[PDB]
């Protein structure tokens, strides 16, 4: 089946940068949008940007547009996501995600950009402790 | 940019009988609607789409309602794995794609 | 022949007059009618012409389906005489999913754009022949004016643009000698978004006024030197903004250095200009989708941030009526530089489901130092009966 | 080149010769073809042009349907060299539903007008680009020639009128120099309605003959001072009268001054011309509805209200035909001004009820000193097999 | 006006940037468009033309089917101005199943062949007139370039060919001036067979690149003196060959002087230009059927026979796209002498049965100094959809 594949959970000090990615088992990246959402503990669910797989328009939300980079590879049929200059409050799981969309319009902008399937999310944590 | 605004709170029935869930949008976003269920420690699951079409996980006791500023989703016969927290969600052509605050179902048995 | 130099003073505009209407979707309904979008107008020293791109196909066509999409690798520029509709013997000039064009008084600059969204070329076509070629800088979509060039002494200039719709993006100012590449000179000043600028001879440089898709419902102002190649920029200080969204008039505001922040994301291609400290400018009726048009003056619109006083207000298009992009274009005169603007009447999906296709009509408009009455004009064809 | 002065004689007409023909009505049963009405003939020093009002469609078509109201947002004026068709190639010059062409031997005048019936503009295109503009003086549906103007030295002159068509209305002569106004005149002597004017040069001046939708059924006449912009006006002499409606010419009248008050209401647009105290005219053959076409010379007629001496007659269209509109065109000759004229083929509704649509075809004949014999040139397509 | 002498050097070139393309098979789906096969362009001092071989017939009617034969009594040489499709109102220039054309600065040359297959006639119209005429000399299908002549100080030269395609034949090259023949050469050298030739100024003499039907999947060379009319030929040494069929990368081989003897029988027309010890060349992407279509360097590959080093491959068809012939042309710029290129995009029968027609679009290429990114231009019509 085509379903998405993340990576495994991490502790990170404040101050660093995190790598997380996520696969497709089909080998099946087609054109649609690959998303990252995140959930902090008892919080509603948060957008922090994506990539088209082929391609390649990146896009981020206002709140991380200096701290987050996305990438694409289709022969490792992966997308890598990059969060830096780390704090205790970015501690969220993060879920890859599949978009119904797969163009970008330069005048009209985009359409049926909903999530319709979902990683396993992973834990990402940010702390001193050992 | 676009503040979606969903109610009630939290919801709790009894089995057998019908719940519904309601969502607003500060600004008409023309059925670029959608819901999603999450269920206690797992990835959240597409429910509805375009106000108004159920995803292949769901039959035809989950109904969609509404356009333009405001919402319904409605569930029929309440069920014990119905116990979860749903949202709504926008995308109404520009970024970024804002979700409700999401809405508590539990389960009012004996 | 002498190439041009604008050198004249602009002329005493009172409001707009009508000049020229195409009936594009009206015709299709019964002839062999070119599919387009996003036109402009530009004018020799003889005679004005009318560009569009083209979708690679008649209207009454099987392959007018899905004419939505803005790149593919058959979008050609169209171009004929202003008033002429763009019928099966109408000229291809280049390859192209966006453009330029403008006359430099002995020959024809046409800037076109084609290639993969994130490893595009420019072609610099002079003459009737290439003369030289640049490659996408930030490889993501590189785009420019959709709307004409301006050329002094024979230097042309033209903006363009690469990189995010909806964030930080790279823009550069392109010098051009009959078709050579010159100089190249990055965008400077106050300005964080630049797409789509209207420009206009304003001797001895050229002004252009753009659209900001990230944060501005105010509108970019790009100031261009000729002789140095200095770049500076800003924002149109009137409290009635021109961009689409917007806030309502009662609510709106703006900065003359900084995006408003106000229904900030996404826009429209349009115009303004300077007449001493008043600005004229038109925008769309309504505040939150492109239908109607409407021009006017601002009391003071070019240097006080608070203004609201408006004057000499005309409608084109009455709020039933879809519109689309405008742009101003240039002419001169027998003692004085006139201005005149053009509108878009896009028509079909996706918000009229009668048809399968997307394409538009035009409307264009001239200044004028005489009297006027009023009227609308809008496209006329009746998609329930036509076509699907 | 150098701007036209007419100043050679008239040339010695002994009749009317075929000139051209359209075939337009029977070639849209099977081609693009425009709907029109309102045509006219203009020449530039080289060739002669065909100039019409179009409705915005072409004839085989959904929006050809109800094409019989006289104003709509839609209507262009169409140009192209006399005898080629109106196809999808041909140029619209500007947004009008009333309009005048000329040219002054460097350039073209347009004058085009367009807007709502109670708040309507005039536009004035001279070498291809916007000049002047003016407004509905009295509010009540701002008119002109739908025939040439006439330009002497550079000077061009056109008249034009506003209010009501069964009462006093306010008419007005501009005096135009390369598109922009420079005088304006009221009319002056005792015409008392005066549409539709039909003009021709008369060097020094310029002479009109017009239509009366009042009291005449005789035509009037006004005469231009282009050296002091003086007007004076009359009416046509002769008992054998012009318009239509009109009394039969065994007991029709006609006065030098006044409108004869038979039949007086309503009309049609048509010419006459002076040679010596003889006229020259054309009229439809039927009296009460537009049917048929003949042309004669009245003896005295200019001069002499009681004269019915007709000789020299000519049917250009027979009885059991439809025509139209007529007007007159003048070409410079090697030594001599000749005289030359149109007519209007109308077809469809509101009379014919077979079809939809309401279009025309036209005819064309000019004026000969040498030898001439008999015909019937009517519009020729059957109504009864084409499109609806 | 002068007679062209092209004595300025070669143009820079790093690669190739998009001109062109015609889009004939989409529009043909709702249009009246000419069905043709071997395209090509050729241009004047002021603008380029493209060429084609009609098969008399437009493409949505009866005449379309069986269209595959390429030697016809109706078949005549079609021009157009580059980017107008081949519609209605297009010239046809002679009668003729082979031709080639050029300008020598003055006039165009058309050189058109039409007539039985044993007993055929050539035509050599100058100025728009018939000036010359030759007849077949070994009786067997006498043929020419189907592409441009080159012309040098008012001398054209053309190289025919009479005689077997899998064998010996009889080729001469033939001098023209303003259309009279002045010379004839016989072929010397070591090439074996020679067709369908791609030549260019070099001045002070023309180069050619050819088609070996019988033995090389190797291409010939044919130099050819003006001053003279002195003839010499070899082979492209490249290891990379241009023709198709041919042997794979891995396992090809060349010679300077003889035919390589691999997949030798059978070819098709394409090009190759030297640029100092290097060659440019453009092939199909598919070693044994016409499909996608690619460019690139050959490092020493002009001079070194066992060279296999490319570099700047571009992808200009894509490899799941059909393609077809292609040929070279020249422009002279402000400085130096620009090569470009053209290939034809056949659709339809024999190898798409879905439609009963054989018929080909276009898309143009040229040389830049400047950069360039990538894409793939196919010829983009649905044969599954539009007319049988
Ligand atoms: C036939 O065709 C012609 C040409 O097209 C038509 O004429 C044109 O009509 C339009 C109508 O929209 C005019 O534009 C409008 O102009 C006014 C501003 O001008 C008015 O106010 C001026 C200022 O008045 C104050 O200050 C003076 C002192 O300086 C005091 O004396 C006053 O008491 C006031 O306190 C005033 O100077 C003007 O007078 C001049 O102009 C008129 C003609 O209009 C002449 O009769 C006068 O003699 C004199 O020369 C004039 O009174 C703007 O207010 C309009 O914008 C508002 O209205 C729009 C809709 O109409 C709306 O969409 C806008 O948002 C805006 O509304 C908002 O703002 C208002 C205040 O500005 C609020 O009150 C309102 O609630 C809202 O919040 C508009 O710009 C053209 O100027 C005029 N053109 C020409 C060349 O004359 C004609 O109408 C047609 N006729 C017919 C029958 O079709
Ligand atoms: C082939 O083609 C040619 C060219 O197209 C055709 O020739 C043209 O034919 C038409 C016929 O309609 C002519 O127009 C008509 O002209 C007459 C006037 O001319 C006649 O009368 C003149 C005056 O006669 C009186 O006075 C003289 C003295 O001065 C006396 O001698 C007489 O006895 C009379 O009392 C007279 O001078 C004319 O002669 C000249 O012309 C003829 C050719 O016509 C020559 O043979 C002569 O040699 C000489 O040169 C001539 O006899 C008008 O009367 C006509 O109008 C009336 O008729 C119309 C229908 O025809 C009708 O609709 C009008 O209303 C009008 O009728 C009314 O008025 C009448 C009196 O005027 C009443 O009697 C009547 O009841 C009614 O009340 C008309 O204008 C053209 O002039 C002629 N053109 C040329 C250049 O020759 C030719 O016919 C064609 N041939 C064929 C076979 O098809
Ligand atoms: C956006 O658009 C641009 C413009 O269109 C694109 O750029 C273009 O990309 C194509 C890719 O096909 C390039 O053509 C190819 O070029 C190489 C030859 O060049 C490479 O090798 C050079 C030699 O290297 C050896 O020697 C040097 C010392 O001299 C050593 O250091 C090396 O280690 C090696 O031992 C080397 O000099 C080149 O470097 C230069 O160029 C690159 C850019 O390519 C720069 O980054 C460098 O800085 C430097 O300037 C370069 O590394 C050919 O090998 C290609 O042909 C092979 O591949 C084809 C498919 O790609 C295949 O069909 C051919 O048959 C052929 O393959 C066969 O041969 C191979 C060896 O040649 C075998 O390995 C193979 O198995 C097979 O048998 C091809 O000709 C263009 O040059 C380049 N154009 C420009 C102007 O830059 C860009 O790609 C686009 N980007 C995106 C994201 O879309
Ligand atoms: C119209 O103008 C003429 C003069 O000719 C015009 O000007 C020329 C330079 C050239 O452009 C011509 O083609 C134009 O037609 C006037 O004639 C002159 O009148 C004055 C005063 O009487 C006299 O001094 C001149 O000698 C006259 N010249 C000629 C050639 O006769 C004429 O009066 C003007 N007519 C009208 C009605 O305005
Ligand atoms: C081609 O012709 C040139 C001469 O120029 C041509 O004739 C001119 C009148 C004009 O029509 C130009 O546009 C043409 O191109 C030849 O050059 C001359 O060669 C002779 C002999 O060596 C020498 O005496 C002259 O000075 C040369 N003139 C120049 C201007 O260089 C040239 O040799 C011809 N080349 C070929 C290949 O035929
Ligand atoms: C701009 O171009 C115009 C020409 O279009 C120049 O005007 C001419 O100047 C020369 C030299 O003084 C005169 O001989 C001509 O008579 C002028 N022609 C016209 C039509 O006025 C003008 O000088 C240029 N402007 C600048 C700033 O150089
Ligand atoms: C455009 O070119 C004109 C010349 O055609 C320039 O005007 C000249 O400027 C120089 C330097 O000041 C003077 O020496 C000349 O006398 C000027 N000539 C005229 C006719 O005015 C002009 O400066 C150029 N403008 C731009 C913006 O490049
Ligand atoms: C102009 O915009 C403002 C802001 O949206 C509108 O004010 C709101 O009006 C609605 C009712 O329509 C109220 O529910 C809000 O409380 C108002 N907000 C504020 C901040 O006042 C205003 O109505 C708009 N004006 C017009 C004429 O439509
Ligand atoms: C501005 O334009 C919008 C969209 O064209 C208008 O919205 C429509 O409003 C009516 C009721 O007034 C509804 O029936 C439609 O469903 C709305 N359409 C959409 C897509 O939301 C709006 O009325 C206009 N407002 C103004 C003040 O001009
Ligand atoms: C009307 O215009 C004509 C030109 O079309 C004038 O005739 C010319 O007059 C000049 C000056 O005497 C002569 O040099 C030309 O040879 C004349 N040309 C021709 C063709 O005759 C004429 O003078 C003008 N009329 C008036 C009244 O000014
Ligand atoms: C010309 O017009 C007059 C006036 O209408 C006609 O004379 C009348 O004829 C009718 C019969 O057709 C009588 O009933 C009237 O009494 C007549 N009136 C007068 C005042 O005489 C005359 O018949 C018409 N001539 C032609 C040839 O039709
Ligand atoms: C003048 O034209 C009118 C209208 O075209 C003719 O009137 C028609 O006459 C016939 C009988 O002769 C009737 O059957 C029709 O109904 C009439 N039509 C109308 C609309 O009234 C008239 O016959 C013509 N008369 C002359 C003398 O030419
Ligand atoms: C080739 O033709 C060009 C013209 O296109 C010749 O160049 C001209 O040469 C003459 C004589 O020296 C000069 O007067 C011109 O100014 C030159 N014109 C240009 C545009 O440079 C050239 O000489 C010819 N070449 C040969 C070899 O004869
Ligand atoms: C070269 O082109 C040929 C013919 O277009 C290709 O042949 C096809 O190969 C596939 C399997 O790979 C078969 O299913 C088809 O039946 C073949 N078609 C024909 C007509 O034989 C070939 O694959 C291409 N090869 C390369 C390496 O490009
Ligand atoms: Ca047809
Ligand atoms: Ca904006
Ligand atoms: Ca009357
Ligand atoms: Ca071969």
């Amino acid at each position: 089946q085509v379903h998405l594949v993340q990576s495994g959970a991490e502790v990170k000090e404040p101050g660093s940068s995190v790598t997380v990615s996520c696969k497709a088992s089909g080998g099946s990246f087609n054109n649609q949008a690959i998303s990252w959402v995140r959930q902090a503990p008892g919080q509603g669910l948060e957008w922090m940007g994506g990539i088209f797989p082929i391609s390649g328009t990146p896009t981020s939300a206002q709140r991380f547009q200096g701290r987050v980079t996305f990438t694409a590879d289709e022969s490792t049929t992966t997308v890598y996501m990059d969060l830096s200059s780390l704090r205790s409050d970015d501690t969220a799981v993060y879920y890859c995600a599949r978009a119904g969309s797969d163009y970008f319009n330069r005048d009209l902008g985009w359409e049926n950009y909903y999530f319709a399937s979902w990683g396993q999310g992973t834990l990402v944590t940010v702390s001193s402790a050992s | 940019e676009i503040v979606m605004t969903q109610s009630p709170a939290t919801l709790s029935l009894s089995s057998g009988e019908r719940a519904t869930l309601s969502c607003r949008a500060s600004r008409s976003v023309s059925s670029n609607l959608a819901w999603y269920q999450q269920k206690p420690g797992q990835a959240p699951r597409l429910l509805i789409y375009d106000a108004s079409t159920r995803a292949t996980g769901f039959s035809a006791r989950f109904a969609g309602s509404g356009s333009g500023t405001e919402f319904t989703l409605t569930i029929s016969s309440l069920q014990s794995e119905d116990s979860a927290i749903y949202y709504c969600q926008q995308y109404n052509n520009w970024p970024p794609w804002t979700f409700g605050q999401g809405t508590k179902v539990e389960i009012k048995r004996t | 022949a002498e190439y041009r130099n604008w050198s004249k003073p602009q002329c005493d505009i009172t409001g707009f007059a009508p000049f020229s209407k195409d009936n594009s979707i009206r015709l299709s309904a019964g002839g062999d009618i070119w599919v387009t979008r996003e036109p402009y107008v530009s004018c020799d020293p003889d005679k004005c012409y009318q560009f569009a791109l083209g979708q690679g196909t008649t209207l009454n066509n099987v392959h007018s389906n899905n004419t939505v999409r803005d790149r593919t690798p058959y979008r050609t520029l169209l171009m004929n005489e202003l008033g002429v509709p763009f019928h099966l013997g109408t000229k291809q000039v280049c390859i192209a999913w966006s453009s330029s064009s403008c006359h430099d008084g002995k020959a024809w600059l046409h800037v076109c754009i084609t290639g993969d969204d994130k490893n595009a070329t420019a072609s610099f076509i002079y003459n009737g022949r290439l003369v030289d070629s640049v490659v996408s800088w930030s490889k993501e979509i590189l785009r420019t004016q959709e709307s004409e060039c301006v050329c002094i002494n024979g230097t042309c200039t033209v903006v363009m643009t690469d990189g995010s719709a909806s964030g930080k993006a790279d823009t550069k100012i392109l010098f051009i000698e009959e078709g050579k590449i010159v100089h190249t000179s990055t965008l400077s000043g106050s300005a964080q978004h630049v797409e789509e600028c209207s420009c206009y001879p304003r001797y001895p440089g050229v002004r252009c006024v753009c659209r900001d898709n990230w944060k501005g419902s105010n509108r970019p102002i790009v100031d261009i030197n000729i002789k140095d190649h200095s770049i500076v920029s800003s924002y149109v200080c009137s409290g009635l903004v021109g961009d689409t969204p917007r806030k309502n008039d009662s609510s709106s505001s703006s900065h003359c250095l900084d995006p408003n922040n106000e229904e900030g994301g996404h826009g429209v291609k349009g115009w303004a200009f300077d007449d001493g400290n008043d600005v004229w400018m038109g925008r769309t009726i309504n505040e939150t989708s492109r239908l109607g048009y409407e021009t006017f003056k601002v009391i003071e619109g070019w240097s006080n941030p608070k203004s609201k006083l408006q004057i000499n207000r005309q409608v084109i298009v009455d709020r039933g009526n879809r519109s689309g992009y405008s742009g101003i274009f240039s002419v001169e005169g027998k003692s004085c530089i006139n201005r005149c603007f053009y509108v878009e009447l896009i028509r079909g999906r996706k918000e009229e489901t009668e048809v399968l296709w997307t394409s538009n009509s035009i409307v264009v408009f001239c200044g004028t130092s005489g009297t006027y009455g009023t009227g609308s004009w809008p496209d006329g064809a009746d998609l329930n009966l036509m076509p699907i």
